[PDB]
């Protein structure tokens, strides 16, 4: 069914997942930022798949999967840009997190 | 991991250290215990670049109402182990 | 799918080009799709496979309500006020129905804008014309009403514009 | 550039206007000028979406280029001959609109001469 | 509805025959199940109201606040038995009578079918607030107080009465539904002018309006934690229930009567706002935010537009919500230090981390961040200004910039900085507060998460 | 920080201020190391020049001028220590800085945890309790009838005294707590 | 317990998310919308199997 | 309060103020998370003068530069199908006025 | 890998970080070469720009100053 | 917007070269560059901000990890005026900062070459406002000064930090993190510009002396 | 010799800079010594509270007491209506509002006139 949306809608829901986890005995430990880095370096990696998806055949989507509101003839709904701009720049803000986060788990070790 | 647990002998050494460094200052006859008016034969002036000398070696300022009290090397030992919380 | 009716959303027909690979390296693509698909959208089909043979046991109906039409307000004696009661209530039930039908109107617009692309100026001229058509009467239907708006408030409205349409209809013929 | 030294320092009433250009006739001095022709239909353009600058007398090379660059993908070094192709029918545009320029400058210098040499010699 | 008056009227013997150490729980215990049952006037219709009987009904706008009222009880009985204990049995069943008999005026005031019993029901929830007021209040002021929260009142609902029985004597009837089908306009004339005054200038000084409101700072200040709370939650929006239900009648003059109001609404919340960021009293601050929001709600129900109400409506509910978690967060400090003073206890959160968590939480759906319902109704009413007038951004941009200010503000003096030295009798938070902030908290999300329920009837 | 100031700075005091903050402007105009030596030098020089002047008028009137040179030519960005009032990492650590009395309100289950600790706790609030009584009545008889006139306080003279308010001097949190 | 992370933090949500999506979202109209994709002349469609002609014999500037 | 020392022994030191001494009645306005008075290095009214002599010059030679634009020495861009009649609008159904170029 | 203080000394270094910081240094350095001999046109230009002033007055279509 | 942006640059690249701490000197370094994409967004050039979004990502936050690494080793120091010979003591970080000024400077064929060079020429090949072009040239040459300050004042010369000397970058996790945003900064522009579609014109015809003009105020 | 430093509110004179620091007198030097003695006495007092072992609570500081009623509760009883407080009040408290009442209602007027003719592009408008 044209990976696009799903992957491109995991990509962004995978993120969420260690704050759910945030109060579980995972929280307490030291694991807990290299959980974090693991976390951001599998979300970069997947994201990785949809900028080929565009680079290939320059496919481009709008999801508007969640029905928030409607107003009277306004329609607000819960919906996503998949256009060239946010499938290139997702990937690049992954990487950089990615790497500031090992950074920071030398940088603030005593905290 | 972070710097070492800085103790009490570190301490008089450096201070030893910087102070032997001193043109206007003889080794042999430096003690610990050693006055910088009497014993030493030094101005107020000379006391001020002593203090500002063990402020870089340290690399943390004394207050001046502070720094114009300490007159041997044993009461700038005494300062600076309080200041960074020095036991051993 | 058939869950919606296509003639109230249309579609252009959908082409898409042929593959054309012009190099000898492998299309990473088409390797990672396959993976997907079988890894990912085998197991979600088979489970909706249970799911669907579960719900077709278990079949059961609801009806869409229909609505009789009443006198409306021009019908309607000036303290009547039955038949008033009658008449807002439908005057406020078609409310709704032009509400949604502008609401469709601008489905169809949007997904004109993208779908089209970069020509979407000049390939959307139709929705956008329709759009126009919809807006301009309905804000002529209903429009600066204000909070506390009636079927009365309405009629009031309409009134007002067909004696003006009138006087200008009338004063155009004399020229 | 030293075209805006000459205009905003020298004489600026012999100098183009770039927003009001061209302001003669385009088959002023030449006898017969051939019509710029386009290769890309309307429908091709409209197809392939360029862009509404892209439109451009040089889109059928572009168009070339997108489907190059389409099928062979993952080789993305493979797509020299067309780019080269396209940049250079751009240059020649760009080469057509700085004669363009410079026509104008040379007319209304020429003409605003010899108005002046004529009134010059009507006045005497 | 009787399935709902009838309960809290059991409430009453119920609490007065208790032992004397089971008040507390049966009391909580059978409000919050009146609350649930109180949950399904929510299913309402998208054409007209619930007629129950010829004196009861509810609309989309009542509903909520209803809800409101019936969930907040049960919040001030857990708030209220702290500084309570050392009462004796017949004072505190006296409280408890008083908080009883406000949620039954309140309940049948939202649901009245004519506008005279409104009016009753509307003045008789004076009487309890008073006495909670002027009896169980802390410091000297209350008294002084109770007299600012009487006569203003008064003063403003008065001429009311004069104007609706007036009306009853050329229309024929005060019920909702016959003024509503029967409207008619209101001529240009120094008389109508009068009528449109009397019959505003009452919900005016409840919410209260810019220059009307000197009263509310005492009041909810000098008020123990249930009164102040029933105060900002829903004894405010008495005031937008009773406009946007009286404006049906008033109109065209509306068009023009409402400049002077607008202009005090709006110079009004600016005003406030800036009188915010220096405030040495931690509970006037809030007060303070109270009147800047009605301010806001004012405006929106002055301009008359469907949008405007729903923000209006929105509004009323997320701020009554927030103003209570934040006099609750202000009451903890207090019944520990014994001040109310806003720079004397410095840096709770090294101290209090938890509570932290709950103040950083109230002052950010206070400054409305999206999509929290703060946010929902300013920003419809912000829409509706500007389709009313394109200058008004300004102004409400003006506001929305202080109130973050004095809310961060707030926040940065009370839990940040270093831990005052001198002050060591800070003992660790109660599961009883901590119980209170989780349940004024969660349902605003939860509201978050289905906000067609609080838009109103305009929806 | 650790002593008591004083009513006034004498001329002397407020001399070897101004050597201290214009060395320390120097330093920070000269930012590498021999040429601050030299022009160091220079300033002591500069300094010494005057240091044998029994006008006192003269004197105060040099140091006006000094200091006037000293603002006019000051560094608008001079160099201040991490841990300084001006410093980057000033007050950095202070919210790791948790008083002792909280440990008063622990749960008895968290007391279980660390015995020897709260035994030697234990020992110090007897101590503290025993001694306090006598640090008043110290301070009582050391103390002028017309109230103190310094911020200072006397030690211990006796045989088993401490010297009085003692305990939130010697009971700091920490420099560096967590 | 080497590779289970990619499954619960990976696999799941994945398939919960395609399941939503293909199952629910895409149950109405105008939920995921697509632009059309680029057409090129010699290319051919795959469902009707039509071809587009080449573009005008190019002057041949070589 | 930034201008107290912050050498001396404040009983709060965050504010620092001591126990007993009488308080500003402007001091939540000088709380040092706030309004700050002390002495700057540049006189005040010199770097006002410099500020604003600054954001004049700037706007001033912004306009200027806008009555004196840069520019290449070419013509205007060439668009083939009428300047793009259709395609920037549509309305196909008015015969727009033709737009012709030639070569050169 | 423990690595100790000095005082006033010069710190030790490993050999892995010497060798990791020359062999980006030199990945660098011969990227940009490899880069300018292979697209040495990205800086200098591709096309040879045209000078106005020789271009003659036929192709150009101006009369010589008589009509 | 055009105008906005060339203040902005113009004057935030004038600020910072004259700066003592280094989070400034950078945290100035990215208000300019911001700038600069105000001015490319004004002159109707979008994509062209987006890949300069894009491109300065990496280096600034490699530039970022660099002073990081310099201010923890340095005993949480900030000021450049106390910071000596690091060439030799910190081979990785000082090699790391090296390729990160000369990206964000717009060496040739690194990932800041690929977006400033661009942007720079469709700056000066546009109708457009004399003094914002006047004021951009003079912020790209600004920006090589504050560079070559912190190289200078960080990294050259003798040491002028405390005696104890507790220098150690040798840990993994540093050592990776800077590695990966080196190897980014060294090849991302490449890879992404000859990986997206054409969605400008270019200027294939140039004046000689105006191809080169952004690195010869550079070098100047 | 060198530029002069001016100071000004927001900026004041340094310590250093001032003169009445320096040209000092017998006098000047006793009001020091009180003002030490003022602040030791209430460093005692304070301190003796401090360190009591069997203090629980807060030590009431009638400082900051007097600068919170100051500050909220001493305003009125000691306001005189004066020219100065009446011109005040007049200004800052009604030329605000008929501002603004004089701008709204220009722009509504505005407004109105244009959509009376029938030219205001009010084309799409469905929601007000
Ligand atoms: C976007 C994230 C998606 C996540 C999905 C799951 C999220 C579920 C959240 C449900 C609500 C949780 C309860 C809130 C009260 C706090 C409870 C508590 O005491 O925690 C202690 C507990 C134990 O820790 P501890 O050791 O005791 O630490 C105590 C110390 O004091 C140490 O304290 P601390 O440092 O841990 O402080 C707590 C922490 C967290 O505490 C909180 O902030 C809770 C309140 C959140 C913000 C409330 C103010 C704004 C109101 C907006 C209304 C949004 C409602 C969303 C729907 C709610 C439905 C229930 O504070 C913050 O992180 C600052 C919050 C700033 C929010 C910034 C984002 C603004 C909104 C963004 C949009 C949200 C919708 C996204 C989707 C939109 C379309 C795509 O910690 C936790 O349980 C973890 C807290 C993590 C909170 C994440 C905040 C982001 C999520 C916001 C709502 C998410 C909605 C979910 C549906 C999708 C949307
Ligand atoms: C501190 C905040 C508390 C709340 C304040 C509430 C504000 C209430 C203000 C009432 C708003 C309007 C009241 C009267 C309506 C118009 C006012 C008048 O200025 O308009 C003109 C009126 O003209 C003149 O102004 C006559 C009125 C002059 C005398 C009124 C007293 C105003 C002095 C200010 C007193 C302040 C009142 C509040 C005291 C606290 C209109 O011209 P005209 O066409 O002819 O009259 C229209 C009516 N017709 C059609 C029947 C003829
Ligand atoms: C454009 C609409 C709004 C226009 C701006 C109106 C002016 C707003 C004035 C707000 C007053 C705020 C009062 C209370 C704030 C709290 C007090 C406070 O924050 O203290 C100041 C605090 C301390 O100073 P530091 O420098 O950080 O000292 C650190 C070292 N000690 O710093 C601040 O927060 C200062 C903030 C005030 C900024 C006000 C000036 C803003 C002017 C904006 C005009 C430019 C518009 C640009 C248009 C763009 C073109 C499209
Ligand atoms: C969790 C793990 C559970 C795993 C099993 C679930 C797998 C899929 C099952 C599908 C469940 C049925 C279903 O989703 O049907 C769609 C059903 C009905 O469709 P509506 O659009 O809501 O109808 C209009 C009324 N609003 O919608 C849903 O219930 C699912 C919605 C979840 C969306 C994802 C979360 C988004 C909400 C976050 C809060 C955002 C706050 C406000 C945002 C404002 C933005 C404008
Ligand atoms: C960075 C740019 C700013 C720097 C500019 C600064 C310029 C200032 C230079 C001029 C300052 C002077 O010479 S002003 C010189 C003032 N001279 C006197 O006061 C003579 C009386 N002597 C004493 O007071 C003591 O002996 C004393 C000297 C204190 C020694 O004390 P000790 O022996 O007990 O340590």
């Amino acid at each position: 069914m044209n990976p696009f949306a799903s992957l491109t809608l995991t990509t962004l829901t995978i993120l969420t997942i260690p704050i759910m986890m945030s109060n579980s005995n995972i929280y307490k430990t030291n694991l807990y930022p290299n959980y974090v880095k693991t976390t951001v370096s599998y979300a970069f990696t997947l994201s990785l798949v949809p900028l080929l998806m565009f680079m290939h055949t320059g496919q481009e989507m709008i999801i508007s999967n969640w029905h928030w509101m409607t107003l009277q003839t306004v329609e607000l709904s819960l919906s996503f840009k998949m256009d060239y701009f946010s499938v290139m720049f997702i990937p690049v803000a992954l990487f950089v997190t990615w790497s500031i986060m090992e950074f920071s788990m030398w940088y603030m070790h005593s905290d | 991991s972070d710097a070492p647990p800085l103790t009490l002998e570190a301490i008089k050494d450096r201070v030893l250290y910087v102070l032997k460094l001193y043109d206007k200052i003889d080794p042999e006859k430096l003690s610990v215990n050693s006055h910088f008016m009497k014993d030493l034969g030094l101005d107020s002036l000379d006391q001020v670049e002593i203090i500002m000398a063990m402020e870089d070696e340290f690399g943390f300022e004394i207050p001046d109402i502070d720094a114009e009290k300490l007159m041997c090397p044993q009461e700038i030992v005494d300062y600076i182990a309080d200041k960074k919380d020095v036991y051993e | 799918p058939d869950s919606w009716d296509k003639d109230v959303y249309p579609e252009p027909p959908r082409r898409t080009p042929a593959p054309a690979p012009q190099t000898s390296l492998p299309n990473p693509v088409t390797y990672l799709t396959k993976i997907f698909d079988l890894l990912v959208d085998r197991p979600v089909t088979l489970a909706r496979e249970f799911i669907e043979q579960q719900h077709a046991k278990n079949r059961y109906y609801y009806y869409h309500r229909e609505f009789r039409r009443v006198p409306d307000i021009t019908e309607c004696e000036e303290k009547d006020i039955l038949c008033m009661f009658e008449a807002e209530m439908q005057w406020r039930r078609d409310y709704k129905v032009d509400q949604e039908i502008v609401n469709i109107i601008q489905e169809r617009l949007k997904a004109c804008q993208q779908r089209e692309g970069e020509s979407y100026r000049q390939n959307c001229a139709k929705e956008l014309e329709q759009f126009t058509q919809v807006s301009k009467a309905f804000q002529d239907r209903y429009s600066d009403l204000g909070a506390h708006y009636s079927a009365r408030k309405c009629l009031a409205k309409q009134k007002q514009r067909m004696l003006a349409e009138r006087k200008a209809a009338k004063e155009a013929a004399a020229a | 550039g030293a075209h805006l030294a000459r205009r905003y320092l020298g004489d600026a009433s012999k100098e183009p206007d770039p927003l009001r250009m061209p302001t003669f006739p385009p088959d002023y001095g030449f006898p017969e000028r051939k019509e710029r022709e386009m290769v890309a239909t309307q429908q091709e353009m409209n197809d392939a979406q360029l862009m509404l600058q892209q439109r451009d007398y040089c889109a059928h090379y572009l168009i070339q280029l997108l489907k190059c660059k389409r099928d062979s993908f993952p080789n993305f070094l493979a797509c020299k001959h067309e780019q080269h192709d396209w940049d250079y029918c751009e240059h020649l545009d760009y080469v057509k609109r700085m004669k363009e320029f410079e026509r104008e400058r040379r007319l209304l210098q020429r003409k605003k001469r010899r108005e002046q040499r004529e009134a010059e010699m009507a006045r005497g | 509805m009787l399935k709902i008056i009838i309960p809290t009227t059991m409430l009453l013997p119920m609490t007065w025959m208790s032992k004397h150490n089971m008040i507390w729980i049966n009391a909580t215990v059978h409000s919050l199940l009146i609350s649930l049952i109180s949950l399904s006037l929510l299913n309402q219709l998208g054409e007209n109201s619930l007629n129950f009987s010829l004196t009861f009904f509810s609309d989309s706008l009542s509903a909520p606040l209803l809800v409101l009222t019936t969930w907040l009880l049960p919040l001030m009985l857990m708030a209220s038995q702290s500084h309570l204990s050392k009462e004796t049995t017949t004072r505190k069943k006296l409280y408890i009578t008083m908080l009883i008999l406000l949620q039954l005026f309140l309940i049948m005031t939202f649901t009245a079918t004519e506008l005279i019993l409104f009016y009753i029901l509307f003045e008789a929830t004076l009487v309890p607030t008073l006495i909670i007021i002027t009896r169980w209040g802390n410091q000297t002021e209350r008294l002084n107080a109770g007299l600012y929260f009487l006569f203003y009142t008064l003063a403003g609902s008065l001429p009311l009465l004069v104007a609706l029985v007036y009306i009853q004597n050329t229309t024929g009837s005060l019920n909702f539904l016959i003024i509503h089908y029967w409207s008619h306009p209101l001529s240009n004339s120094w008389s109508n002018i009068f009528m449109w005054l009397a019959c505003i200038m009452a919900f005016m000084v409840k919410m209260p309006l810019y220059g009307l409101h000197l009263w509310l700072p005492k009041a909810h200040v000098e008020a123990p934690i249930a009164g102040s709370m029933v105060l900002a939650a829903v004894l405010l929006k008495l005031g937008g229930y009773g406009m946007m239900r009286i404006t049906t009648i008033l109109n065209p003059l509306t068009n023009y009567m409402a400049y002077p109001f607008l202009m005090l609404s709006m110079w009004g919340m600016i005003m406030t706002s800036s009188i915010c960021l220096r405030q040495t009293d931690l509970k006037s601050l809030i007060a303070y935010s109270s009147v800047s929001h009605m301010a806001l709600v004012i405006v929106a129900i002055m301009i008359q537009t469907p949008w405007s109400f729903m923000g209006a409506t929105a509004l009323m509910i997320a701020h009554g919500l927030t103003s209570s978690m934040l006099f609750c967060l202000a009451n903890t400090n207090y019944e520990r230090v014994h001040s109310r003073t806003m720079i004397l206890a410095r840096g709770l959160q090294t101290l209090l981390p938890l509570m932290a968590t709950w103040w950083l939480v109230a002052s950010l759906t206070n400054l409305a961040l999206p999509p929290s319902i703060n946010l929902i109704g300013e920003l419809f009413i912000i829409t509706a200004s500007f389709s009313w007038s394109n200058i008004t951004i300004i102004l409400m941009g003006m506001n929305m910039m202080i109130t973050a200010l004095y809310s961060l503000y707030m926040l940065i003096t009370t839990q940040r900085g270093k831990y005052t030295h001198h002050i060591n009798n800070i003992k660790p938070s109660f599961t009883r507060e901590n119980a209170l902030m989780a349940l004024h908290i969660l349902p605003l999300l939860l509201l978050t998460l289905n906000p067609k329920m609080i838009l109103g009837p305009l929806y | 920080a650790f002593s008591a100031p004083a009513a006034y700075l004498t001329h002397q005091q407020k001399v070897l201020r101004l050597y201290k903050r214009a060395l320390r402007h120097l330093e920070s105009w000269c930012v590498h190391r021999d040429k601050y030596r030299y022009f160091a030098c220079l300033m002591r020089a500069r300094f010494d020049e005057h240091k044998n002047e029994k006008d006192m008028v003269k004197a105060t009137q040099l140091l006006r001028q000094a200091e006037e040179e000293f603002w006019y030519g000051q560094h608008p960005q001079p160099y201040i220590f991490p841990e300084s009032p001006g410093g980057t990492s000033y007050e950095r650590y202070e919210c790791y800085k948790v008083p002792e009395w909280c440990l008063d309100d622990w749960h008895p289950s968290e007391k279980a945890m660390y015995p020897d600790y709260f035994a030697k706790r234990e020992q110090w609030k007897r101590l503290r309790r025993e001694s306090w009584e006598r640090e008043v009545k110290q301070l009582q008889e050391e103390t002028p009838p017309g109230g103190p006139r310094t911020e200072a306080l006397p030690p211990a003279r006796k045989e088993g005294d401490l010297p009085p308010l003692w305990w939130h001097i010697v009971t700091r949190p920490r420099e560096r707590p967590m | 317990r080497h590779s289970i992370f990619a499954v619960t933090h990976v696999l799941i949500p994945v398939w919960i998310i395609h399941y939503y999506l293909k199952y629910h979202v895409t149950a109405k109209p105008y939920t995921v919308v697509e632009r059309k994709p680029r057409i090129f002349p010699g290319d051919t469609i795959l469902e009707t199997g039509e071809v587009i002609p080449l573009m005008k014999e190019f002057p041949d500037q070589h | 309060q930034q201008e107290r020392d912050p050498w001396y022994d404040w009983d709060h030191p965050d504010l620092r103020l001591n126990w007993g001494e009488p308080i500003h009645w402007d001091l939540d306005m000088y709380i040092r998370n706030r309004v700050d008075t002390s002495p700057t290095p540049v006189s005040w009214n010199t770097m006002c003068k410099h500020l604003f002599g600054f954001v004049a010059f700037m706007l001033f030679m912004f306009w200027v530069g806008e009555i004196y634009p840069s520019y290449q020495p070419v013509g205007p861009k060439q668009y083939p199908y009428n300047d793009l009649y259709l395609e920037r609008g549509g309305d196909p159904t008015k015969e727009p006025e033709p737009v012709v170029h030639y070569e050169i | 890998v423990h690595i100790e203080p000095r005082y006033r000394q010069f710190p030790q270094l490993t050999r892995s970080q010497l060798i990791q910081a020359e062999f980006f240094s030199a990945t660098m350095w011969f990227w940009i070469l490899w880069r300018f001999w292979h697209d040495s046109d990205a800086v200098l230009g591709h096309f040879p720009y045209p000078d106005p002033s020789q271009w003659t007055d036929e192709e150009l279509g101006i009369l010589p100053d008589d009509e | 917007t055009l105008c906005l942006g060339a203040i902005t640059t113009l004057f935030t690249a004038l600020c910072a070269i004259t700066q003592n701490d280094i989070k400034k000197i950078v945290a100035f370094s990215t208000s300019s560059q911001l700038g600069l994409m105000m001015v490319t967004i004004g002159i109707n050039q979008p994509h062209l901000a987006f890949l300069h979004i894009c491109m300065h990502a990496f280096f600034k936050a490699m530039l970022f990890m660099c002073s990081g690494s310099i201010i923890h080793s340095l005993n949480d120091e900030q000021d450049i005026r106390k910071m000596g010979g690091l060439y030799k003591a910190m081979p990785f970080t000082t090699t790391a900062l090296i390729i990160g000024s000369l990206a964000l400077t717009g060496m040739p064929y690194l990932t800041g070459f690929y977006s400033k060079d661009l942007i720079i020429e469709a700056v000066n090949m546009s109708y457009t406002n004399a003094w914002a072009l006047l004021m951009t040239l003079i912020a790209t040459s600004l920006t090589a000064a504050y560079s070559t300050r912190i190289i200078f004042f960080a990294f050259l010369g003798k040491p002028r930090f405390p005696p104890l000397v507790l220098i150690n970058e040798n840990n993994p996790l540093l050592i990776n993190s800077i590695k990966r945003l080196l190897i980014g900064s060294i090849f991302a522009g490449f890879i992404i510009s000859n990986n997206i579609p054409p969605m400008t014109v270019p200027n294939t015809t140039m004046p000689l002396y105006m191809k080169m003009t952004a690195l010869i105020v550079t070098i100047m | 010799s060198f530029p002069k430093y001016k100071p000004s509110r927001l900026a004041t004179l340094p310590a250093t800079l001032d003169p009445a620091e320096y040209d000092i007198s017998p006098e000047t030097r006793k009001a020091q010594a009180e003002r030490l003695a003022i602040r030791s006495r209430l460093k005692r007092e304070y301190l003796l509270q401090y360190n009591d072992p069997n203090r629980l609570g807060v030590i009431e500081d009638p400082a900051l007491i007097r600068w919170t009623y100051a500050r909220s509760a001493n305003i009125y009883p000691n306001f005189r209506p004066t020219p100065k407080t009446s011109l005040l009040g007049a200004l800052f408290g009604i030329g605000p509002l008929f501002f603004w009442y004089y701008v709204f209602k220009t722009d509504r007027d505005k407004k109105e006139k244009l959509i009376q003719e029938g030219k205001l592009d009010q084309t799409f408008n469905i929601s007000y």
